[PDB]
């Protein structure tokens, strides 16, 4: 009300947040084949995820978790678990990682397709070891 | 004339095969060498020995190489030289010799270059112990007053990074960019130890890590708070190769971009430093340990952990579900199978130095605390060393001391200047009633003069008497503070002016010999053995044998001595 | 008695508890300050007196209650942390929410 | 009040050995800042009182035993020294060998 | 619990009125530095517990006498100074002539 | 071998030999541009490192007979 806030509190609102609303959702199945835990972030390209997870790995190209930035989901040693993913924004351009693109990670011009640049990235996840 | 043991002592300590008691810990220590003759022993005082003509020359001017200052009749506790009695003579900041002190035209045997003289100073060391300070390889900046902490347990070099109480160095042990650095070796310029800075590695391109090397980093630190990945690793080892700068990790605790295999395999051979190595300070998580199996890992471990006791569980699960105010990650985060292993391995030279973590989960003034109290509890549950003789604890305090003098200096490349007490060497040194040893020392020697001691009343007619607490002294004091300590840099940017650019006043030593090291260049915690982490239970296995110890109730150097 | 600067700091808290609890005793309803002071060196003098980290978290998570303290410290001191020296060593104990 | 140094560097002691005093009266055994703190302010407060150093020396040399201390506290303890204000002045007490 | 420059140097004020306080009561008759020490920390505990500046510095002005102090201390102490944290906030009192 | 001796492999012959790790860092730059880094087994008994399977595979179609 403000009677009842404590020393410093805040009032909140009732409307919920929305996030995330524009952009298009891969759903993905994800197997943890290791014997450790793994945990992966929001903003992680969620394609170079640990060479243990199992997943469809073409599918998360250019992509992360459409989760709340900041938090993370984690994959448990032998367990399956679907995650929401969804391209990332700005100019698409991922650098760093596990060194599997390097790039541009957008679609380009033309629907019905695939860029080579992406089926070259996909391939070296392969013999890499980075398992689909 | 003959004269017993017994009254030797009392007037010049004790000599070969007399034995040392390190506290209140079960440790001896014994004199191996004997390097200062008999009958012709200096010594300070009315009526003594370093007097005018006698013990003292008096006809030499000081560009004959008379001495600055001499310590006499002193216990050296040193891990390359090892456990000896002799004169220590310091001149023009730097150590000149380890031998007979005096005069040469009414004494026989004096060493070259220990001439006492008109130009000459004295430190009586009869019944005390030297070790060279202290180096503190994972400081975080949080703090200016850690310096306070630090030199009032015998410690005197930091390395790591910040910009005070940011939430980036309340968590990582980096200065970020070359403008922060500026700053920061500025700002240091107002502390009365020696420093080294570190930068952020998680980048891209060879770009923003070289801007930093010639902004004066020594090296950089790569963190999963700025992202551990491999990337990061790879172009920061590269860089580092052509700086000749160390690189500093904290791994990923999470395994997100990959296990503890994926991560050595970003090392790509190249050496580097491994903070926290058994993982409850960060890493990779139940196994990051098996790092300390390679030869181009240069292992360390952070001091709250060390030694492991009945309180340790406790104490940092409680501690991270602060430190990251959050319990699947806390649980798998601290193991009590890895901190007891990790004490093993200490033990067995396969950890090689210990750290702080200042005020980021470790204690910046109890590294020398905790390095004895640590190799105290495992000669309780262990036994002598193999490699220990018989009568005494030497090989043991030996392998501990490396851990907090050469061996950090070795992995940041500074052991040509400091580390060890040494001929050429800066006079970066401590002193140590053994009583007292480990805890709290009677003084810090900083380039020369004494920055830091133990002091009592000022207006008293004694320096003795009550209340003794630890007091900056003249060497901590205007223009002589920036002179008598090192601010360490790249040479890259000592090539490029820093110290114009920058406007230090501080002494500025490039950094050397950090990419050519290994594991077995590292002085008595040289051993690279198979390390085993079960994925289940986190039982270490070492060359197969379960690596454990039961943890302490009650620490040595501890309730006795501290009123904290 | 060579005294650190870990040391030496210690006798601020020392000092304003004995200051809190002369207070409490005479009825006063404490502040932020004071109310730190008495779960800080509740903590600290378990230590000494050789307790676990997990016995004296108990002790000083009971101290203070509600009533002893003044109207919205509570929201103010959601936790206490302090290092002490326990038996084994020095030691980071954390009082979760003290003042229930 | 215009405090000195000097006078004000004492009020470290006397936050130390009233500590030390409630800990001892518990039953602690004393560990060696504590000790110290005890038998220095027996000696500052003789000399307020009006003694002589001869007399206060015996008085401070006589506060603690082997018995209130930890083991090996006496080894840390050959001798305490304070600059005290007697009635003449200000003067140096040691005390030799306080713990017996 | 972010003590202040001002805090922290009001601790030297409740450490020198304890040790006066306690020679006091042994029938020491008090020195310039202790007896300004017992007058201040007199107007800061009423201060807290409520009182008015007026009635503070009634309860200040009594509460040492020319017996209670050594010959001379009085012409040392015309006039005390200090402030407080009064309800309303922090203000001066002056105590005129304490030592009666 | 010994240090600095060598083995001869003359047209159409046959021969058995020898073969020991590197020390050191075992990091191994230059040659045929095959590895251009570290060659050590890494910590992982019963699996292969992939940089390793990739340098073999490298080997394969620059026409390094296997
Ligand atoms: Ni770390
Ligand atoms: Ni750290």
């Amino acid at each position: 009300s403000e009677q009842n806030t404590p020393l410093g509190g805040c009032i909140l609102a009732d409307t919920p947040i929305t996030f995330n609303e524009n952009k298009p959702v891969t759903k993905v199945k994800v197997r943890n084949t290791g014997d450790r835990p793994i945990q992966v972030g929001s903003h992680f390209h969620f394609f170079e995820v640990n060479r243990a997870l199992e997943f469809d790995r073409a599918a998360a190209y250019g992509k992360r978790l459409n989760i709340s930035s900041t938090t993370a989901i984690r994959f448990e040693p032998g367990d399956e678990t679907e995650v929401p993913l969804i391209p990332f924004g700005g100019k698409q351009t991922l650098y760093g990682f596990n060194n599997l693109v390097d790039g541009w990670t957008g679609e380009g011009v033309v629907p019905n397709s695939e860029r080579p640049d992406k089926l070259e990235a996909i391939r070296r996840a392969a013999e890499r070891g980075f398992k689909s | 004339p003959q004269i017993s043991r017994q009254e030797y002592a009392g007037l010049f300590g004790p000599t070969t095969g007399d034995k040392i008691r390190l506290g209140d810990t079960n440790l001896f220590i014994e004199i191996e060498k004997d390097l200062r003759g008999y009958g012709e022993e200096s010594v300070y005082g009315g009526g003594k020995s370093l007097r005018d003509g006698m013990g003292a020359n008096n006809h030499l001017t000081r560009d004959n190489g008379v001495l600055d200052l001499v310590i006499t009749n002193v216990t050296i506790v040193d891990a390359r030289l090892g456990v000896i009695k002799a004169d220590v003579g310091i001149r023009d900041g730097k150590i000149a010799g380890i031998g007979k002190s005096g005069n040469p035209g009414v004494m026989d045997g004096v060493t070259p270059g220990l001439v006492v003289g008109v130009s000459t100073d004295a430190i009586s060391g009869e019944h005390l112990i030297l070790t060279a300070a202290g180096i503190d390889t994972h400081i975080h900046l949080i703090s200016p007053q850690q310096a306070y902490h630090a030199l009032s347990n015998g410690v005197a070099t930091f390395f790591g990074g910040g910009i005070g109480p940011t939430d980036g160095t309340n968590g990582t042990t980096v200065t970020p960019g070359p403008w922060n650095i500026r700053q920061m070796l500025r700002s240091v310029e107002g502390l009365p130890v020696n420093v080294g800075i570190l930068g952020k590695g998680n980048s891209y391109g060879r770009g923003p890590l070289l801007e930093q090397a010639i902004a004066g980093v020594v090296g950089y630190k790569v963190h999963e708070d700025w992202g551990a990945t491999a990337n990061a690793l790879r172009h920061s080892l590269r860089m580092a190769d052509e700086m000749d700068i160390q690189v500093s990790v904290h791994t990923d605790s999470l395994n997100e971009c990959g296990y503890v295999e994926d991560t050595i395999d970003a090392f790509e051979g190249r050496t580097i430093h491994t903070f926290h190595t058994e993982g409850a300070g960060g890493g990779h998580a139940p196994d990051i340990i098996r790092v300390a199996s390679q030869p181009n890992v240069l292992p360390s471990s952070t001091n709250p952990t060390l030694p492991y006791g009945v309180n340790s569980q406790a104490e940092l699960f409680d501690m991270i579900m602060v430190c990251h105010n959050l319990v699947s990650f806390a649980e798998s985060r601290v193991r009590p199978e890895t901190i007891a292993a990790e004490n093993v391995l200490h033990d067995m030279g396969v950890i090689s130095m210990f750290s702080s973590d200042s005020q980021a989960m470790g204690r910046v003034g109890e590294n020398w605390l905790r390095v004895m109290q640590t190799a105290n509890a495992m000669k309780a549950s262990r036994g002598k060393l193999p490699e220990d003789a018989p009568g005494n604890d030497n090989f043991r305090v030996l392998r501990y001391v490396a851990k907090i003098t050469i061996n950090p200096a070795i992995a940041q490349g500074v052991s040509h200047v400091i580390g060890s007490v040494e001929v050429g060497k800066m006079a970066d040194l401590v002193l140590w009633d053994p009583r007292f040893f480990g805890a709290k020392p009677k003084m810090v020697i900083k380039g020369g003069m004494i920055n830091w001691a133990a002091m009592g009343d000022p207006n008293a007619s004694l320096p003795t008497p009550q209340p003794v607490f630890y007091r900056p002294m003249f060497g901590a004091m205007g223009k002589t503070m920036q002179d008598t300590c090192v601010t360490f840099v790249s040479q890259a940017a000592l090539d490029d002016g820093v110290k114009e650019k920058a406007g230090l006043d501080r002494q500025v030593i490039a950094v050397k010999n950090c990419r050519t090291i290994s594991k077995h260049d590292l002085v008595r915690n040289d051993q690279t053995p198979n390390i085993e982490v079960d994925p289940e239970t986190f039982a270490v296995k070492v060359d197969g044998v379960h690596a454990t110890c039961e943890p302490i109730d009650t620490a040595a150097m501890n309730q006795r001595y501290f009123f904290g | 008695m060579q005294l650190t600067p870990r040391e030496v700091e210690k006798l601020m808290i020392y000092t304003l508890s004995d200051v809190a609890f002369k207070r409490k005793a005479r009825g006063l309803k404490l502040n932020y300050p004071e109310a730190v002071s008495i779960i800080t060196v509740t903590a600290m003098e378990g230590a000494r007196d050789g307790k676990s980290v997990e016995d004296v978290m108990k002790e000083a998570s009971k101290v203070l209650t509600k009533d002893d303290v003044m109207d919205g410290v509570a929201d103010l001191i959601p936790n206490v942390q302090v290092e002490a020296i326990f038996t084994d060593g020095s030691r980071l104990v954390t009082v979760h929410d003290p003042i229930k």
